[PDB]
RNA sequence: GUUACGGCGGUCCAUAGCGGCAGGGAAACGCCCGGUCCCAUCCCGAACCCGGAAGCUAAGCCUGCCAGCGCCGAUGAUACUACCCAUCCGGGUGGAAAAGUAGGACACCGCCGAACAC
RNA sequence: AGUUUAACUGGGGCGGUUGCCUCCUAAAAUGUAACGGAGGCGCCCAAAGGUUCCCUCAACCUGGACGGCAAUCAGGUGUUGAGUGUAAGUGCACAAGGGAGCUUGACUGCGAGACGGACAUGUCGAGCAGGGACGAAAGUCGGGACUAGUGAUCCGGCACCUCUGAGUGGAAGGGGUGUCGCUCAACGGAUAAAAGGUACCCCGGGGAUAACAGGCUGAUCUUCCCCAAGAGUCCAUAUCGACGGGAUGGUUUGGCACCUCGAUGUCGGCUCGUCGCAUCCUGGGGCUGGAGCAGGUCCCAAGGGUUGGGCUGUUCGCCCAUUAAAGC
RNA sequence: UUGUGCGCCGAUAAUGUAGCGGGGCUCAAGCACACCGCCGAAGCCGCGGCAGCCAACGUGUUGGCUGGGUAGGGGAGCGUCC
RNA sequence: UCAAACUCCGUGAUAGCUGGUUCUCCCCGAAAUGCAUUUAGGUGCAGCGUCGCAUGUUUCUUGCCGGAGGUAGAGCUACUGGAUGGCCGAUGGGCCCCACAGGGUUACUGACGUCAGCCAAACUCCGAAUGCCGGUAAGUCCAAGAGUGCGGCAGUGAGACGGCGGGGGAUAAGCUCCGUGCGUCGAGAGGGAAACAGCCCAGAUCGCCGGCUAAGGCCCCUAAGCGUGUGCUAAGUGGAAAAGGAU
């Protein structure tokens, strides 16, 4: 729709040594941002991403 | 009144079999 | 006056006037009944007029049952308005009445007064009707 | 002086699409449906939208399994 | 044994099934006649189009 | 093969259910004793799990009985209806309900295992 | 100075609405309109997703400290009447409801065959491969019980690529993969960019479309009737007759929009008629709560007659003075 | 007192009978039920000519079916001038 | 002639607009619907037409077997809601015994249950016909001049009335809006209907001073029967009509 600072906010999910940004739309009135996360990159395999915007 | 009724009642004749166009 | 206290859907299609009765073709609770013969929509005010016609003709004591209730509305829409632009509001309430159906049932002793009363209540209604005894 | 109604929703073309007796290939769609009005039986699968489909070729049999109308697939006879 | 057919009316004002079924029996014009079997096929076609055909019976 | 046995299944899943009466425990189904060991409670060995067989068929379960609560259910007729006839009405060929009735029904069937036996 | 200023519409305007989901109409497949009837959306979600396992509510009856209609508890009946994130339906107890442990498949590369289909869009999809979750294994996991939750194309932006690099070598730039930027909501989106008047009006067209008139119907209006609650001192019917009901006539305000917009000249007045009777007078008559004079109501009856004046453009109306009477 | 088949009143508008199409009709020429015949169309048949599709045969004969037609598509032709 | 003269030129301006468009025969032959639309009177694609090639009966019809449906109808102590009359009276409550607690009384208001009779497009434990999807067996078969695929050439995209089913309206309209292997008109003459596009019959190759029939009709006008038989009608019914009234 637009680009307002919506409750459902943020994006970008980048990878360590894995450059395949996987995306997801989530809220931000909750605390967390330094744990969980996983997925398959290019040439590599099931390893861990950050939510890095 | 009269005119419409006589139309709609001429339709009940025998050679029409109960029906006519524009009643 | 007879109306329901609330209907779920307060704008209904017009009832059908096709077919004969399935129930109410048999006097139930009195002795001297009324039976319809045609198809018609009978309203609130008609039935009020009729029960008053009966009570002012027996005047003392003798009971009257009304096996009908106006639970189906109809919609007038306000005057001098071009057609279109919606559906009017409910203003009067009918009951459908298929032939064979019984409307009223009296319980008064003398058949003279009773038959006369039912006749006075027949002449307050739009339908051809007849009078019934509970017998076969 | 408004009729605030008027809306509606376009169709979704639901219902049976391969009735009793017919020959169906694999992955073919027997019925589209919202709920499990018709349930799967044998050689039949369910979708995401509660669609049904065939898992094995053959022909249909709308039978019941404990009060619930099922759909099945039976082996055709090889020529 | 066999049925004998005689088309009487016309196929005008008449629907698709009736028309196609007169064609089935072989009838096109009026006063045509046909010598047909009295099996279920034929009986059903006549049930369909009885108002268009007079039916007689040799047998 | 067979008995008032147990277990796994099926019927286009109540004709199979609920309730009442009587009745059975050989091996089995069970209930019961106790938390040593695996394991478990959003607290509780109540449940799940473990180790055994003092006790009882009371209950579960199986057997017969009761058509009472529920279910099943026709023929024929009627409603409705396709087609046709018919100047309004109504009608003819075919199809055919629901309800009601007569009635039915205290299920049936298959496989393995036991016990029992030639 | 150049140009825009929407469409639908039972004429246009005013109002309202335009896209998507659910239900009825919708006529037992699908589909189907109306300014027809009821609602809703332009989201949320370290879990309200995945998986393995386990359990069954609502309601009622009773007991029970504060506690009551209800709070948490215990015991029974309870096939399912609660609840399902959010509208409705279809489904869900075999649970998709409730609860607990791990957890990221809310993945990558594809996709047989099919639905629906103007077209572009849209929907499911078994199965194969890497690499994983859960589980003892079988097997399930390519988001949510399902359907709504969003917007084509162009033009630009960010990261990565072993694609190109306007003589060579680089580079800019352009590409590609993954992605972002629009109440373009008039939601298949005329431009990135645009509100109104015309009784100064002009042109082309239209009876596809309105006003006068005709026409159809007759809600409404007038005329008439049916039944009789009562009034009428009593007395239903001398007279008025309620509450309801059934028809006329086509003059009234309106409904439809069928001929006429390459012209059917529209309120009233004057002059001039002619026609109907549902009759103002005259004429004949029945009943009376008709003593008589005057009347009241009803039936038949159209031949003749049915005034002049003030105000208003007015029709209608009110008034003055007369009249046998001052008709519709 | 029931159900029926025909009937009565209610009934009633304006250029002229004028709500059988008219004369006229109950000494039915009206309603109903059966029966007999008949008239009636460019329909069907009968005698002939042309034409299109197909088929059979022979060096174009026959036969069956067919032939309303606007928007429109296709095919085959007359006529005028150089 | 002036809400911005006149003349030549651009210029043959442009119009989703009106009108007009010329010789003949032969064959086939529609549509007035859908989605979208700065769009509703226009247009694009699909639909229906023909021409050519390809595929050969795959189309259609009738019979038989298999399948889902929730319509008419009916039903409701089989759910959601409305609701008639009874039985009980909890619960409520006027009032009394007066503490008000508590004991109760009386038409009182009547849950919940219970006996009986009822209604519903958005109520359904149930559930027709037809229509529909596939299979099969024949039929038509010197044809329906069928179906499907492809390519050329288009037109239509303002539909009307009648029957059946339904919405809006006043269950009015020659009203308006949808459905329908229903029809006709459109594009279709002729006969009957007094005259009358849509009604009934019937689908026109041309000719004949030939015959038989349909719908309809046979006293004269008008060709055909003041036909046969048995009964009704007294009203000019026939040849408009209601509620209701009546030996």
């Amino acid at each position: 729709a637009r680009n307002e600072i919506r409750p459902i906010v943020k994006l970008r999910s980048t990878a360590g040594t894995g450059y395949t940004y996987v995306t997801r739309k989530n809220r931000r009135n909750d605390p967390d941002r330094i744990v969980l996360r996983k997925y398959d990159p290019v040439l590599r395999r099931h390893v861990e991403f950050r939510e890095e915007r | 009144a009269k005119r419409g009724r006589k139309k709609r009642d001429r339709k009940h004749s025998k050679a029409n079999h109960g029906k006519r166009p524009n009643a | 006056m007879l109306i329901p206290r609330k209907v779920k859907h307060r704008k209904q299609h017009h009832p059908e006037q096709r077919g004969i009765a399935s129930g109410g073709t048999s006097v139930s609770f009195g002795d001297y009944g009324i039976q319809a013969l045609e198809h018609a929509y009978i309203t609130n005010r008609q039935i009020e007029s009729a029960r008053i016609a009966i009570n002012r003709h027996i005047k003392r004591g003798g009971k009257v049952w009304i096996n009908i209730f106006p639970d189906r509305p109809l919609t007038k829409k306000p005057a001098e308005t071009r057609m279109g632009s919606g559906k009017g509001s409910p203003e009067w309430w009918v009951a459908n009445v298929k032939p064979g159906r019984v409307l009223f049932e009296l319980s008064y002793p003398d058949e003279k007064t009773a038959r006369d009363a039912l006749t006075r209540a027949i002449h307050k209604l739009p339908i051809k009707a007849r009078i019934v005894t509970r017998e076969e | 002086s408004s009729s605030r109604n008027g809306r509606d929703s376009a169709a979704q073309r639901l219902g049976v699409k391969r009735f009793g007796g017919q020959v169906v290939k694999a992955g073919e769609i027997l019925v589209r449906q919202r709920g499990t009005h018709f349930h799967p039986g044998v050689n039949v699968g369910r979708g995401g939208d509660d669609t049904l489909f065939a898992l094995a070729p053959g022909a249909v049999e709308f039978g019941a399994k404990r009060g619930r109308k099922t759909v099945n697939i039976v082996p055709v006879a090889r020529p | 044994a066999e049925l004998k057919i005689t088309q009487v009316r016309s196929t005008i004002g008449a629907r698709w099934k009736q028309r196609e079924s007169l064609r089935t029996l072989g009838l096109k014009k009026i006063r045509q006649s046909v010598v047909r079997e009295d099996n279920a096929q034929t009986r059903g076609l006549i049930n369909t189009v009885h108002h268009l055909v007079e039916v007689e019976e040799v047998g």
